């Protein structure tokens, strides 16, 4: 059990990055638009509503992910391409 | 009922599981003996007997407890039992005064 | 369970007031006995001897 | 010897198992409540939890009054005497 804890405080610090974890996996919905976080399932359900509270605020970092680096992908003197590079200093 | 009236075997004997064993089998005769009553239910001509009881042991603020106990006892839940129940404790009424002689010397007889 | 709890307190008083001189535990396998049907006469009749019978055994 | 008030909690354990067990006889359910252990500084991290709003193994949340549900059974207690089932619950 505290091990099991120890598992996940790392696990989580990964996702935050968007790099895929150890034993939450990531299944890209579109290449990752919203990644869908497929985190352990329990033997203690106590620590099972914990790391499920945090996976939603990577759920909100993959979106804007995409989209500054689909700003690079559509390079053109425009005000998305200076608003989502500012963005990457806020990532 | 086999459990139950073993248990109580055990119990008022304060001792033995299996040394209680002529008690229990005596019990069971006793019980396999077939008793009729003389009256059977009436809440209160049973309640009535305990009144009159109270007064004749000389315990008679006791006697007007037992009243308010009485209809207490319905309001925590109603008995389908208590004749029977009302009956055991009436045998069982003992007198205030005096004791009966000694039974811990009528054991070496 | 809760109802079986409020019963025995109201119980105690009239046992103890009238003389009887049965414990809690005993009190309950009375009330059991009742409710599964028994003769009131037998069940006097048992308490009565098995009561006489226990203080010679000791003594 | 100790009398039941010095000798430790065992004693008062065992005392409170006998009693609950003649109460218990009356009442007829599929299976008669029995303890499930918990220690009692295993007690003190459950209710950490619930606290924040997470279950444990004693508590069940119940959508149906978005509340939680503890046992209600003669579910350990600590040592008290099913006196935990009611103050754990507020």
């Amino acid at each position: 059990l505290p091990s099991q804890e120890t598992c996940l405080v790392e696990d989580l610090l990964y996702i935050l990055i968007g790099v895929d974890g150890r034993y939450i996996s990531v299944q890209p919905l579109v290449g990752r638009q919203s990644r869908s976080f497929s985190v352990e399932q329990n033997l203690d359900s106590s620590v099972k509503e914990l790391v499920n509270r945090i996976l939603p605020v990577a759920t909100n970092y993959s979106t804007v992910t995409r989209f500054v680096e689909e700003n690079s992908s559509f390079e053109y003197g425009q005000v998305n391409h200076a608003l989502g590079a500012a963005m990457r200093t806020l990532g | 009922p086999n459990v139950l009236l073993q248990n109580l075997c055990c119990r008022i004997l304060g001792k033995g599981e299996a040394d209680v064993a002529q008690q229990f089998q005596y019990a069971v005769r006793v019980i396999g003996s077939n008793f009729a009553p003389t009256v059977e239910r009436d809440e209160f001509l049973v309640t009535e007997k305990i009144k009159k009881e109270f007064v004749r042991q000389r315990r008679e603020a006791d006697g007007a407890l037992f009243s308010e106990l009485h209809r207490k006892l319905q309001s925590q839940g109603v008995l389908k039992n208590r004749w029977s129940i009302l009956y055991l404790l009436l045998s069982l009424s003992e007198d205030p005064r005096k004791q009966p002689n000694k039974t811990s010397s009528f054991a070496a007889l | 369970m809760s109802a079986v709890r409020e019963t025995m307190d109201v119980l105690l008083e009239i046992s103890r007031l009238l003389n009887t001189g049965l414990d809690m535990e005993t009190l309950s396998i009375c009330v059991r006995l009742c409710e599964q049907g028994i003769n009131p006469e037998a069940l006097s009749s048992v308490i009565k001897e098995l009561r006489r019978a226990s203080d010679t055994l000791k003594a | 010897e100790p009398y039941v008030t010095e000798a430790g909690r065992e004693a008062f354990d065992k005392l409170y198992k006998l009693h609950e067990g003649g109460l218990q006889i009356l009442s007829a359910t599929t299976l008669q409540p029995q303890l499930v252990l918990l220690e009692e500084t295993d007690l003190v991290k459950a209710v950490l939890n619930v606290l924040i709003g997470v279950v444990s193994s004693t508590f069940s949340y119940n959508q149906a009054l978005q509340s939680f549900a503890v046992k209600q059974g003669v579910y350990i207690s600590g040592t008290s005497p099913d006196n935990v089932s009611s103050l754990l619950t507020q």
